[PDB]
């Protein structure tokens, strides 16, 4: 019963680790979206100019 | 966006090139004018000669 409180608290706690840099990884992605959707806006205003 | 700037500033000089095209072609040609140019040349010289 000890080993199994420490394999779900190691579970646990590799779970919420991973989470975080999920969540990190999601908003470093929206700011290359920003980019890439001002990028392909200034390519289209040329093309077009 | 330095080659947008660049963009703008040749369309601004393709703009000028036509403003100035377009009173140009509000005149008449050029070697049509030559020739007119030189047979009225002549016929004034053949008038002068007889007058």
């Amino acid at each position: 019963k000890k080993l199994n409180r420490l394999a779900h608290i190691r579970l646990k706690k590799g779970r919420d680790q991973t989470h975080e840099a999920k969540q990190k990884v999601d908003a470093y992605h929206l700011q290359l979206q920003n980019l890439l959707y001002e990028v392909m806006h200034l390519q289209k205003e040329i093309t077009k100019c | 966006k330095k080659q947008i700037l660049q963009a703008k500033r040749i369309r601004k000089n393709r703009q000028e090139y036509d403003a100035l095209a377009k009173v140009i072609q509000h005149h008449p040609d050029r070697h049509e004018t030559l020739k007119e140019l030189e047979a009225l040349g002549k016929e004034l010289e053949h008038l002068s000669h007889i007058k």
